[PDB]
Formats: structure tokens, C-alpha cells, sequence
């Protein structure tokens, strides 16, 4: 009845910074613990095992440690292409185990205070033959997470018609993206013409709108 | 030395398995070695008086036996071994040393579990570690071996029921 | 090159079965034991179990044994997961992966994951709309209507990889499905370069691509 258990759940840090995130077994399993790295929407990846050794092709920043029930593992410094959530896994014993694995550490990196890069697209000719409108607002490779997007038709707020999106933190500059769509009929898509998003980031002066009629 | 190896012997020196002694008056051995008749050589020559689960079996001796330094008991360990740990096998002494248990999951034909311990390195008797007995005798494949520790409460039961 | 390639996962209705396969290439499954291991999104890692090297006994998580069945065919090289009375807590992205006793059975090569869906419903192939387009241009494409998940978006088949982000699907009210995926390239490639997104619905086996110009 060996369980695996790791902490924190969720470790911040700023790029460059030193990352170390623990795991322990209830019971010993001398060093049969492997480490591995889930890159978003991707398969698992085997960083370490016999608790110490790196596997080829993992960078040098990555080591761990322990042996018994207490481990470690260390990210000297923490790069953008770490964001990933990281799993233990015994490899002692299989008799009488609920879970292999541990339940996981997602690792979020802080960074400058990048600015959104807004876009509006207007709807799709062959989405009006249809009868829908749906106008996009993108905001591209922005941080911190949390901005918001309101809509104006006719300088009109609208309300509880509007889906909202948004990415991970992306592998290399470790910034977020998001979509704001609203989504109209086509009469009300033609009967008003004034089309305004409304964005309110902590990195503009004001709200910076994008916007188009017709 | 190996104090507290004893043989079962069957009519008259037919040696078949081995038997360690936990108590003075107590042996430990091996389930399939339930023989409805057998002698004991400890030295002294005795019968037995109780026999016992389906993965040890306990013996009470018909004398129970003054602790000397040519026989004397030795204590089942409550703590469970370690993959690293270095045992003896004894029974002609080979030393070993404890494994994962998945390298005998891995190697052999039925299910492991908690109940066994995996060790191995280059019937009956004792598998001792850390001067403790651990374990009991159950290719170039890894052995498996009764993990003692897991079943130190159903000796205890089983003498007190035969006391 | 060792490869697991996996098969089997669709839609399944509650209470059917679900058959996995996992075919190895470049490894012989009498020298690997292989191990399933489940995941629901956004959700941690779950080992359902695996199969030795040698004569094929099947070990499983506790909460598996009484449903699920892992097994081997030696001649074609292919492991197998079955499963019965499926619940929606068996909705999941399923890997096999190999059992490397090297690195103390730390699984070092992992299948690409295949997705069962327990639902009722029906499958729907995606609708695609494009969102066509100062220094950089933003275009994209607009997936609609589809069910289940995943689709799979690429841009001019796999050649524009650089700077897309595409974003987490979101249930509509209709049962139905609905992302994005955009792309910026520099605006001095909007007249010259032809930008295709390519959506790829495995669920319902249908491919659209649709070409995004100004």
C-alpha cells in the first residue's frame, strides 16, 4: 500500500529563479522514483528516474534527489519551456497500489509585464449566409493573467452573449492570449453598425478599444 | 555459526526441509513442508507437538530448549527490509541483497504481493538481515522470499493459542 | 525508434466497452512490460495498470481490477486495454507507455494518447469560418459546431508553426463546440503568402481546410 503524495500543488516563481518541488511515499521505495514533465496537451516526459539520473536530452537545470520516502526535485533556473506540471511515479512495487503516480505540481512562471497586442476580426461572409454574427476580439501575448473584455454595439453594453477564452502560458516568453467572441443574430449583426470591444489590461494607460462599423 | 537452523527430518535421516527457531520452544518453517510426521534435529533430537494459513507454518517442539550458544532462537523482525539491504541466506551460506519487488513482478509467472520480498545477488530456512530473521526460503532470476514483518502478529496469535 | 502508436479511442455510449490498443514498434513486448495510465482533463495522472516482460501477468490499480483487462498479443507485438460498464468518470485521454527495467521500470516512451468520450450523443463534424486579417497581421480561423473534442488545427499543413495560438474549445449552449486558432505573420507576407488552416476532427474523421486571405 505504497501512496505517493506532492507538494505544493501549484509552485510560482519569477524566470531564472531557483524551483525545488517535493514528493514522498508512504512507505520506502529506496530510489525507485522517477520524475516527469507534462508539457500542456502534450504526453508525458521521463526527466528522471532512480530518484537522481538524468535522462538523455533533459536539460542540465533539471536534478533530483532522495531516497527512501522523501524527494526532490530542482530546476536551478527556471526557463519559459519548464512551464509544465511535474508527476513522481514509484517504480517499487505494484501489489495493493491505488495510484502510481503522485498527484502532481504545475509550475507557473511570473515574468515582466507584457502588454496585450489587440486585433478585432469582423465576421465570416459565409457565417452571415448562415444567419449568426460572431465578432472576435484578440488580445496576443500579454501577462498577467487577469483583463478584461466588454462589448459595445451602438456604443450598447451587451450582456450574456459573450464567450471568453484564453491560452496557457506559452512556452517561450510565457505569455497568456485570449479570444473574446460576441455572438449576435444577424439581423441585430445588421441593424446596428457601431462594433467596440472594450479592453482594460494592467499595462495600458486606459482602455484600449479596437473597433469597426461595417 | 547458524544457532537456530534446524532440520525436519523424515523416517529415518531423509533431511527435506529446514525450520528456524523463533522461541525456545518454537520453530518457523515453510507450508509445504507440512509432513503429519516428522522428526526435528536441533544437539538434541525432538517431535513435534503442534503444527499450524497457507504461506508459514509454526511447530511447537516437545521440549523447550535452554538458550546456549550452539542453539539459540533468534527474534522476526516487525520492521520490513529494504531494497539495499544485504542479507544471508543460510541452509551453506549465500549472501544477497534485497530488490524492488518489481524486478520479481517482472520475472516471474504469478502475482507478488506485500506478503513476499524480492532479493537476490550472484526449503525452510532463514533469510536474515540485520541480524534478524526477515525472511524465509519461499535460473539466474532474482528469489523471492516470505516477508516475515507482515505476519509477526499471526505467530504471535498462533503460540499463545498453543501455550 | 521506439514508437507506441494507440488505437480505439472514440465515442462510447454509458455502460458500453471500451477496446484500446497499443501497438510497439522497435521493441519487443517479451523485454518491456507496458502500463496504461489515464488522464481527465485538466485532471492528474491515473495508473490503471500494466503487463510483465515475460509471461504477461497483469498488475491494476485497486480501483480497476473488478472493470478493467490488460492483455497481450506477442505475435502482433500489441498491448490491450479493455474496460466495461463505462460512467462518465471513465471519460479520459488514455496512454500506453514502456516499462524501461534499465531505469527501474520508469517509463521512457510513451504512446501519442487516445480519447474516449462517454456520451449519447451524436458525433458533429466542425464548421469552419475564417477571421480574416501595423508591422504584423493577425488572421485566423473561427471551429464551430462540433462534438466530441478533440480537433486537431495546423496552418498550411504543418509549415506555419511559429507564433499560433489556439485556444481551449468551450461547450455552447447547443451541446455543441466552439474554438479559435489565430496566427500573426508579418503584413509584408498577407499578399504573397497563401495561409491555410487545416482542422482535423478524428471523432467524425472529417478534414476541412479552409484558405484565410484579406
Amino acid at each position: 500500500a505504497i501512496r505517493m503524495t506532492q507538494s505544493p500543488s501549484s509552485f510560482s516563481a519569477s524566470t531564472g529563479d531557483r524551483v525545488t518541488i517535493t514528493c514522498q511515499a508512504s512507505e520506502s521505495i529506496s530510489n525507485e522514483l522517477s520524475w516527469y514533465q507534462q508539457k500542456p496537451g502534450k504526453a508525458p516526459k521521463l526527466l528522471i528516474y532512480y530518484a537522481s539520473t538524468l535522462a538523455s536530452g533533459v536539460p542540465s537545470r533539471f536534478s533530483g534527489s532522495g531516497s527512501g520516502t522523501d524527494f526532490t526535485l530542482t530546476i536551478s533556473s527556471l526557463q519559459p519551456e519548464d512551464f509544465a506540471t511535474y508527476y513522481c511515479a514509484q517504480g517499487f512495487g505494484s501489489s495493493g497500489v491505488e495510484n502510481v503516480f503522485g498527484g502532481g505540481t504545475k509550475v507557473e512562471i511570473k515574468r515582466t509585464v507584457a502588454a496585450p497586442s489587440v486585433f478585432i476580426f469582423p465576421p465570416s461572409d459565409e457565417q452571415l449566409k448562415s444567419g449568426t454574427a460572431s465578432v472576435v476580439c484578440l488580445l496576443n501575448n500579454f501577462y498577467p493573467r487577469e483583463a478584461k473584455v466588454q462589448w459595445k454595439v451602438d456604443n450598447a453594453l451587451q450582456s450574456g452573449n459573450s464567450q471568453e477564452s484564453v491560452t496557457e502560458q506559452d512556452s517561450k516568453d510565457s505569455t497568456y492570449s485570449l479570444s473574446s467572441t460576441l455572438t449576435l443574430s444577424k439581423a441585430d449583426y445588421e441593424k446596428h453598425k457601431v462594433y467596440a470591444c472594450e479592453v482594460t489590461h494592467q499595462g495600458l494607460s486606459s482602455p484600449v478599444t479596437k473597433s469597426f462599423n461595417r | 555459526t547458524q544457532p537456530w537452523q534446524a532440520a525436519l527430518l523424515l523416517r529415518p535421516n531423509q533431511l527435506y526441509c529446514g525450520a528456524v527457531l523463533v522461541h525456545p520452544q518454537w520453530l518457523l518453517t515453510a507450508a509445504h513442508c507440512r509432513k503429519k510426521v516428522f522428526r526435528v534435529r536441533l544437539q538434541q533430537m525432538f517431535q513435534g507437538v503442534k503444527s499450524i494459513s497457507n504461506d508459514l507454518m509454526l511447530i511447537k517442539l516437545n521440549r523447550r530448549i535452554r538458550p546456549t550458544k550452539d542453539v539459540r532462537p533468534i527474534n522476526v523482525s516487525s520492521h520490513c527490509p529494504s531494497a539495499g539491504t544485504k542479507c544471508l541466506v543460510s541452509g551453506q551460506c549465500l549472501n544477497i541483497s534485497v530488490l524492488s519487488q518489481k524486478r520479481c513482478e517482472d520475472a516471474y509467472p504469478r502475482q507478488i504481493d506485500d506478503t513476499m520480498f524480492c532479493a537476490g545477488d550472484k526449503s525452510g530456512g532463514p533469510v536474515v538481515c540485520n541480524g534478524s530473521l526477515q525472511g524465509l526460503v519461499s535460473p539466474n532470476r532474482p528469489g523471492v522470499y516470505t516477508n516475515l514483518c507482515k505476519f509477526t502478529k499471526w505467530i504471535q496469535e498462533t503460540i499463545q493459542a498453543n501455550s | 525508434e521506439v514508437q507506441l502508436v494507440e488505437s480505439g479511442g472514440g465515442l462510447v455510449q454509458p455502460g458500453g466497452s471500451l477496446r484500446l490498443s497499443c501497438a510497439a514498434s522497435g521493441f519487443s513486448l517479451s523485454s518491456y512490460g507496458v502500463t496504461w495510465v489515464r488522464q481527465a482533463p485538466g485532471k492528474g495522472l491515473e495508473w490503471i495498470g500494466y503487463i510483465t516482460s515475460n509471461y504477461g501477468v497483469s498488475y491494476y490499480a485497486s480501483w480497476a481490477k473488478s472493470r478493467s483487462t490488460i492483455s497481450r498479443d506477442t505475435s502482433k507485438n500489441t498491448v490491450y486495454l479493455q474496460m466495461g460498464s463505462l460512467r462518465a468518470e471513465d471519460m479520459a485521454v488514455y496512454y500506453c507507455a514502456r516499462e524501461n527495467p534499465d531505469y527501474g521500470y520508469a517509463y521512457d516512451a510513451w504512446g501519442q494518447g487516445t480519447t474516449v468520450t462517454v456520451s449519447s450523443a451524436s458525433t458533429k463534424g466542425p464548421s469552419v469560418f475564417p477571421l480574416a486579417p501595423g508591422g504584423t497581421a493577425a488572421l485566423g480561423c473561427l471551429v464551430k459546431d462540433y462534438f466530441p473534442e478533440p480537433v486537431t488545427v495546423s496552418w498550411n499543413s504543418g509549415a506555419l508553426t511559429s507564433g499560433v495560438h489556439t485556444f481551449p474549445a468551450v461547450l455552447q449552449s447547443s451541446g455543441l463546440y466552439s474554438l479559435s486558432s489565430v496566427v500573426t505573420v508579418p503584413s509584408s507576407s498577407l499578399g504573397t503568402q497563401t495561409y491555410i488552416c487545416n482542422v482535423n476532427h478524428k471523432p467524425s474523421n472529417t478534414k476541412v481546410d479552409k484558405k484565410v486571405e484579406p
